């Protein structure tokens, strides 16, 4: 909490407003597909 | 230190807040004791 993190501003100054909060951050979502590897077992309980 | 920082939590809060508390004490005001509110520069 010792470094404030800045980033765009997406509110406006357009009223009088007094204060506003001036502390902005991201978070970046990214979906990809890359064919995993997976494991074949056997259940102890029934043979499927 | 204390008292510090639960006064800066209040000043923040209420700094926050203060265009939405006036206009509804406004409207309180009108709604109820009276419609003209000229209490400022009246008696002249």
């Amino acid at each position: 909490a010792d470094d404030i993190p800045s980033f765009q501003n997406p509110n406006d100054w357009v009223f009088p407003w007094l204060t506003q909060d001036t502390i902005q951050i991201a978070e970046f979502y990214e979906v990809v597909e890359k064919k995993e590897t997976a494991f074949i077992y056997q259940d102890p309980v029934t043979g499927e | 230190n204390r008292l510090e920082s639960i006064l800066s939590r209040f000043d923040a809060d209420w700094t926050a807040s203060d265009e939405a508390r006036r206009e509804a004490k406004n409207d309180l005001f009108f709604s109820r004791v009276s419609q003209w509110d000229d209490w400022l520069s009246q008696y002249t």
